[PDB]
RNA sequence: UGGGUGGUGGC
């Protein structure tokens, strides 16, 4: 009776932003990113694709309760990389991949009807 | 009371299975088998129609309310 | 009925109506999960307010002057979970620990040397353990005699607060006094041993998700050699009792001191078929593996003991009535399922199976003599108990 | 760098208790009555009886949180198979010549007696393992 | 028929196989005792059913007999508090209190008892899938 | 580099052999597929004229378990950002029924094939109740007796499986990987005998056993993975994992447009 | 029954719930007991604002 | 139902006596006050008229 | 149907439960530890029977004191492709990184009792007092107060901070004043005040 | 926005 929205798992706030950076001040070159509604679904496929890449050194998310679709990341790669950068790289490698996942895909449907 | 549309486990509707259960049946069959040949494998989809008991009969049996 | 039955808390806003806690706290209320109903009263003032947040807060209550010991300490999952973990031979690859350390608020940002090099990364728990616990620590125990060469891998030695060796069980981060919490609690202050429970329990809950922990009925059953083995020697009790009827309805037996002759011969029954109930519980303890569940759970104290793998999978034992075996209800036997005078120990109520073979409907129904006594007992004293208290209280 | 060095025979291994982890008992040659006892892991690196084994121990690698490592560093390891770091815990100067020193890897022992003159530079606090073959 | 005056002199053995004396060591079944005490025994009665000493609310439990009786007495005393249909003319009837449970399955452990309770014709309850493993601490 | 392998497909299933991508890629399509796929169901239901045997709420709840077609569902918006206030012909399928048991003998079965469209944004093929043959009368939503008045009026908009599960696309994901173990990611739990007692896979005659003097291949990770996408009918089994693609994509470009929008 | 102990005012009372996620001092306050119940803040000259929005 | 009241809290008639054979219920009882008093007459039960 | 019971202690959409390796997920996940203490074993038999009762499609009976073992259980679920005692190898839904140990998993017969927290759940600011005594009323109907009892006051005394005990027996309560005259010592002293 | 009796259920 209490029980609150549940488009409260991807609809964003009005000033709120979808992704609400925070750069960790303990370790150089080390962020903190408080992404709004969302999952797992999101963070785990980030995560083992943060960390097969070299420069990447640390990355790690949590999901601080369940009843609650938020999650929170963080992200020390080396000293060079603007980590930031690696991770808009990471995307373009992932939409790179599924699209030509899809592709062949199509093409295998095609074959096998 | 009466079949409800999916599976409660998974989500593969059945709701249509039931007139097609009951008529096989009719002919003899068994319950597991009669499962069997309407696929039905997970057993999801078996405790969904298998348990189910029917009561709306026994409301159509109140000779009209109006 | 103590002194920390009302602890002050602070306010966490959540929907979905109910009342949220942490399991850490479920001792000292006293409290389980079937539906208990906790109140909440509010401050009207600022004076009261100051009140409850320097006296009633929970981390100046932690150790209580009841036994000089700390009472609020790690329950079901958490517990048996971090035995699981810091077993020697659990190694975590890298990317997993990632996160691990991720969740504790106070992990400064830096990894520790994974206990591996080469050939590829690995780490050992008990450094993911020693990063939870503070910077300060001894704590020095000797179990059953160990060196410090530590076969059995028991026993604790902490220097640095990191683990040099052992398992981290019930006997050191329980509710025992001397604990790993008591000691955090006289050599930091309160608030650091607020933060231990914090760091413990989101550490091995992370880690015991992924990998988690679960019971089979299997987990309960020996192989077909131990059962062999059980039954022999609980065959053999039961010649031992018939030893005893032989020699005291021979008029044989020796009278102790200060009961007679009955009383002497059931004292005798007592302790018979308890030897039978300890020792083959002892074999089914011993067979079984240590990738087995119950047994994890069990020597991890989280929750149960020897005598409920004894009763699951050897033998029950005796079925009482105020510490008494079973009044002959009627005349001369305790059912209309048996004879006149026989006092073996399947009439006046042993369990010879165990729970999962099957009862005979007998040795259920005595059973359920057992459940009656346990029900009168917690409904009837407790008048005893609320009286007393009230008196000495006032 | 390295502050040991010596190559041993393997009597005995007690899996036991632990399915990954074995226990170890080397008896030096070229000096006896010094023992040492290494806990180790079986499936990074299986051991077997007799066999042979270049135990060394060093103060450091080089020839501050751990990073994995790069390509383009290089270890005094490199010509080893299996790396352990391990921390100091226990030093005590005994009898004689029985002189004991107790370095925990972790979770992992490592026991270590014989003479004064091999073992009196090892007073630290972290100390590695580099076993070779 | 007997009451509770004539169980005094009575003796009685549970089921029809234990009336003939019987015939191993299996370690699936049960060990009913040997009865050689008397060697040539009058059994003037033997039971219909064991599962025939319980209560209503008692003999809906799926094996009564593999558990600590606590819970038994437990389970017969929340066995009265089910969600369910609880008779088929909630459609006339006006009562202050009334619930409807929607989708009501007989269960898959079904007594042979439940026939003469209508519980599998009236079921108050639902088969769901059961997943004894700590997740993440929410069932502790 | 990922490849796709394709081993059975007809229209209620398809069990596919993606080989060759993270593990982690691998059950995010699975989430996604469960989770993210927009299709279109009942969402606001109004009796005009209800008297039956069945309550009606009850009915309203049967009603939003109905798999309806959603082919063309990408060109209709979601409802709560669609350009109308209450209900028009832009983002609904305006569903209204009355079966009426007339004649006052027997047994009337509102059926899912007796289900009209009234309106749509058509002509997109949507909302028409899914039908196994086209002599599927279907779905059992109501028997009707003497007299009573059933009359129903339903709009249907578009929501995903996050608000609640009637929009569930699909029904059930099987998931595997490394059917003979040659990670030890899992460890058996056993009696007597690991290798006795635990039935082979359905994929264990895709690949090879392990041969006992092997070594832990520490260095492996697992690379081939097998699932299976059924279908409630709404969609066909290749459009369900496109669309589940290009959802995802969807999802992951617009975390890239925050991040360069923040930038 | 009433001067020693009693009855009185701003409780609050319900069914509970283990959640670990959470530290050793903090209790889940649903929303409904949280609008019921209150609390009298003094309004100081380092509080206004907020109050104040609590007002809106 | 049965009346002692609730006057004596003697165990002696709280117990589940074994006449109780197939007369009463050995599992169902409430918990707490009833308990030991209140009998479910069995699924064998006739009452003598 | 053992007792093992308790509240729905949170919700996990689809996804992000475990689930086997057919695709099959759960509704209701009982503890480990609610188990090994509680000692009913009958639970865990419960389940086997069930999941192979719905895989081979009938009702087993499970009318007690019969020859039903567990072995024919074991044997049927083994020789109709399956584990021997209930285990499928069950997964991380945030990963699919295989869960260690494998898990047992089973449909068994649930119940629903009459309480809801829809019913228990009650706050109260202020409102009914009665009028023979002026202290709030009792019942959740009327929207009563909660009896701050006895030992509650014994554990505020043994905490000692008794100005809270003064906040809870006279300012959330009924707070009432009177007069007295200094001389005879009583509370005669009739009042008035605008007059005063 | 009643009292006052009494019953059953929760921990
Ligand atoms: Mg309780
Ligand atoms: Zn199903
Ligand atoms: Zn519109
Ligand atoms: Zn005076």
């Amino acid at each position: 009776m209490n029980a609150p929205d549940r488009f409260e798992l991807f609809i964003l706030p009005d000033d709120v932003p979808k992704l609400k950076i925070t750069p960790d001040s303990r370790v150089p070159n080390c962020i903190i990113i408080k992404f709004e509604r969302e999952d797992h679904t999101l963070a785990n496929l980030l995560r083992e694709e943060l960390a097969l890449y070299p420069d990447v050194t640390f990355v790690a998310y949590k999901v601080e309760h369940p009843l609650f679709a938020n999650f929170v990341m963080r992200l020390q790669t080396e000293e060079g990389t603007r980590p930031k950068q690696a991770l808009e790289r990471a995307c373009a490698s992932i939409i790179n991949k599924l699209k030509t996942l899809d592709h062949k895909f199509n093409e295998e449907w095609n074959i096998k009807n | 009371m009466i079949i409800p549309v999916r599976c409660f486990s998974c989500g593969k509707v059945v709701g249509d299975k039931w007139d097609a259960y009951l008529r096989l049946l009719e002919e003899g069959k068994q319950e597991g088998d009669a499962l069997d040949e309407l696929k039905l494998k997970r057993y999801c989809c078996r405790r969904m129609v298998l348990t189910h008991v029917d009561l709306i009969e026994k409301f159509l049996r109140y000779n009209p309310l109006e | 009925l103590h002194k920390m039955s009302m602890m002050a808390h602070r306010v966490k806003v959540m929907p979905y109506s109910t009342f949220r806690l942490n399991l850490s706290v479920t001792s000292p209320y006293n409290a389980d999960f079937d539906g208990d109903e906790m109140n909440l009263h509010v401050p009207q003032s600022e004076e009261t307010r100051a009140e409850l947040s320097q006296l009633c807060a929970v981390p100046l209550q932690i150790v209580s002057p009841q036994s000089n010991k700390p009472v609020m300490g790690i329950v079901q999952d958490t517990l048996c979970g971090v035995r699981k973990m810091t077993l020697r031979d659990t190694f975590i690859e890298y990317e997993q620990v990632m996160n691990m350390l991720f969740w504790v608020p106070s992990w400064d940002g830096v990894v520790p040397q994974p206990a591996i090099l080469k050939p590829k990364p690995l780490w050992t728990g008990k450094q993911l353990l020693s990063i939870a616990i503070p910077s300060g620590i001894h704590l020095q125990r000797t179990d059953g005699g160990n060196s410090l060469l530590s076969p059995k891998d028991n026993g604790m030695l902490i220097v640095d607060g990191k683990v040099m060796f052992g398992v981290v069980d019930k006997k050191t981060v329980g509710s025992g006094g001397g604990g790993l919490i008591h000691t955090v609690m006289r050599e930091k202050g309160p608030k650091i041993c607020a933060e231990l429970f914090g760091n413990i329990q989101k550490v091995v809950n992370y880690w015991l998700l992924h990998n988690g922990f679960s019971i089979g009925i299997g987990d309960a059953i020996a192989d077909a050699s131990t059962m062999k083995e059980i039954t022999h020697a609980i065959s053999s009790a039961k010649e031992q009792v018939q030893e005893i009827i032989y020699k005291a309805q021979h008029n044989e037996l020796e009278l102790k001191p200060g009961m007679t002759l009955r009383e002497s011969f059931e004292g005798e029954v007592s302790r018979t078929l308890n030897d039978a109930r300890d020792s083959a519980g002892r074999s089914a303890e011993m067979n079984l593996k240590d990738l087995n569940n119950v047994k994890q759970m069990v020597s991890a104290g989280s929750k149960g003991s020897f005598i409920n793998i004894a009763q699951m999978s050897a033998c029950v034992g005796q079925q009482m009535v105020e510490g008494k075996r079973i009044a002959f209800g009627f005349a001369d036997r305790s059912l209309p399922h048996f004879t006149k005078d026989d006092f073996s120990p399947e009439s006046k109520g042993f369990v010879e199976n165990s729970y999962l073979r099957g009862l005979t409907p007998q040795e259920f129904f005595f059973h359920a003599m057992a459940g009656r006594e346990g029900l009168i007992d917690t409904a009837v004293k407790t008048a005893e108990t609320g009286y007393i208290q009230r008196r000495l209280v006032k | 760098s390295a502050l040991f060095d010596d190559i041993f025979t393997v009597q005995t291994v007690d899996n036991g208790r632990y399915n990954k982890v074995s226990r170890i008992i080397g008896i030096s040659t070229t000096n006896s009555a010094i023992k040492l006892t290494l806990d180790i892991n079986n499936e990074m690196f299986p051991v077997s009886q007799d066999d042979s084994l270049t135990v060394t121990l060093a103060n450091s690698l080089s020839l501050k949180s751990w990073r994995p490592p790069k390509p383009t560093d290089k270890s005094l390891a490199d010509d080893y198979d299996y790396v352990m770091f391990g921390t100091v815990y226990k030093f005590e100067e005994g009898d004689e010549d029985k002189i004991k020193v107790y370095v925990s890897f972790g979770g992992l022992l490592m026991c270590l007696e014989g003479g004064y003159k091999s073992l009196a530079s090892l007073k630290q606090d972290n100390l590695y393992i580099l076993i070779r073959r | 028929y007997v009451d509770g005056e004539e169980e005094e002199t009575i003796m009685i053995a549970m089921t029809p196989e234990d009336l003939q004396t019987r015939s191993l060591n299996d370690t699936a079944k049960r060990i009913k005792p040997e009865m050689s005490t008397s060697s040539h025994h009058t059994f003037t009665h033997c039971e219909i059913h064991p599962s025939m000493i319980l209560g209503v609310a008692a003999s809906i439990i799926p094996f009564p007999d593999h558990n600590q009786s606590p819970r038994n007495t437990y389970q017969s005393a929340m066995g009265k508090q089910a969600m369910g249909v609880f008779l088929t003319n909630y459609n006339v009837r006006m009562d202050t209190m009334a619930n409807i449970l929607y989708y009501p399955q007989k269960p898959l452990a079904k007594t042979q008892a439940m026939e003469y309770l209508k519980f599998r014709e009236l079921p108050a309850g639902q088969n769901a899938i059961v997943a004894i493993a700590c997740y993440s601490g929410y069932n502790q | 580099e990922p490849k796709v392998n394709i081993i059975n497909a007809q229209d209620d299933e398809v069990e596919l052999m993606l080989s060759d991508v993270n593990l982690s890629l691998a059950n995010s399509l699975r989430r996604t597929m469960l989770a993210e796929v927009p299709t279109l169901a009942i969402d606001l239901v109004e009796i005009k004229m209800n008297t039956s045997v069945l309550a009606d709420e009850f009915i309203s709840h049967r009603l939003g378990l109905i798999p309806l077609v959603s082919e063309d569902v990408e060109e209709m918006k979601y409802s709560r950002d669609c350009t109308c206030e209450d209900y028009c012909d832009e983002c609904s399928v305006v569903l209204e029924l009355s079966a009426r048991h007339e004649g006052e003998e027997g047994t009337t079965d509102v059926y899912s094939s007796s289900l009209i469209k009234v309106s749509g944004p058509g002509n997109l093929n949507v909302g028409e109740p899914v039908r196994r043959d086209d002599y599927d009368q279907g779905i059992l939503l109501c028997k009707l007796r003497n007299h009573q008045e059933l009359n129903i009026r339903c709009i249907a908009k578009k929501g995903i499986a996050k608000e609640h599960a009637k929009w569930s696309p699909c029904s059930a994901i099987a998931f595997e990987y490394d059917p003979h173990n040659k990670l030890k990611h899992t460890d058996f739990w056993f009696e007597v005998d690991a290798k006795k007692e635990w039935p082979d896979s359905k994929y264990a005659t895709w690949e090879e056993p392990p041969k006992p003097g092997e070594v832990f291949d520490y260095k492996a990770k697992p690379n081939r993975f097998y699932m299976t996408v059924e279908t409630t009918g709404s969609l066909k089994a290749n459009q369900v994992f496109s669309r589940g693609i290009k959802t995802l994509q969807e999802k992951l470009a617009n975390v890239l447009f925050e991040l360069e929008n923040s930038r | 029954g009433n001067l020693m102990g009693k009855r009185v005012d701003f409780s609050a009372r319900t069914v509970i719930s283990g959640d670990p996620n959470l530290e050793l001092d903090q209790v889940g306050v649903p929303i409904s007991i949280a609008k019921t119940l209150s609390y009298p803040e003094t309004v100081t000259q380092y509080n206004i604002h907020r109050l104040t929005e609590y007002v809106r | 139902n049965t009346p002692i009241g609730r006057d004596g809290k003697l165990a002696k008639p709280r117990q589940l006596h074994n006449t109780h054979w197939g007369l009463v219920c050995p599992a169902e009882t409430p918990e707490g006050q009833a308990c030991g008093l209140v009998k479910n007459l069995s699924l064998l039960s006739g009452i003598s008229i | 149907r053992h007792g093992q019971k308790g509240t729905i202690g949170v919700t996990y959409r689809h996804e992000d439960m475990p689930f086997s390796a057919e695709g099959i997920v759960p509704d209701l996940i009982i503890n480990p530890h609610a188990i090994p203490s509680r000692m009913t074993v009958a639970h865990l038999i419960e389940c086997l029977l069930s999941k192979v009762g719905s895989i081979r499609g009938y009702e087993g009976d499970a009318t007690p004191f019969t020859d039903l073992t567990v072995d024919a259980v074991s044997n049927l679920l083994r020789d109709n492709g399956y584990q021997s005692r209930g285990f499928e190898v069950m997964y991380n839904g945030h990963t699919g990184k295989k869960l260690m140990a494998q898990v047992f998993f089973g449909p068994t017969y649930y119940q629903r009792l009459r309480h809801m927290v829809d019913d228990k759940i009650h706050a109260r600011a202020r409102g009914p007092v009665q009028v023979l005594t002026r202290q709030p009323v009792e019942g959740r109907s009327r929207d009563g107060g909660l009896r701050f009892g006895e030992m509650e006051r014994d554990c505020m005394i043994a905490h000692g901070a008794a100005g809270f005990l003064k906040e809870r027996l006279m300012e959330a309560s009924d707070a009432f004043r009177v007069h007295v005259c200094g001389i005879c010592g009583l509370m005669s002293v009739i009042a008035n005040l605008k007059k005063n």
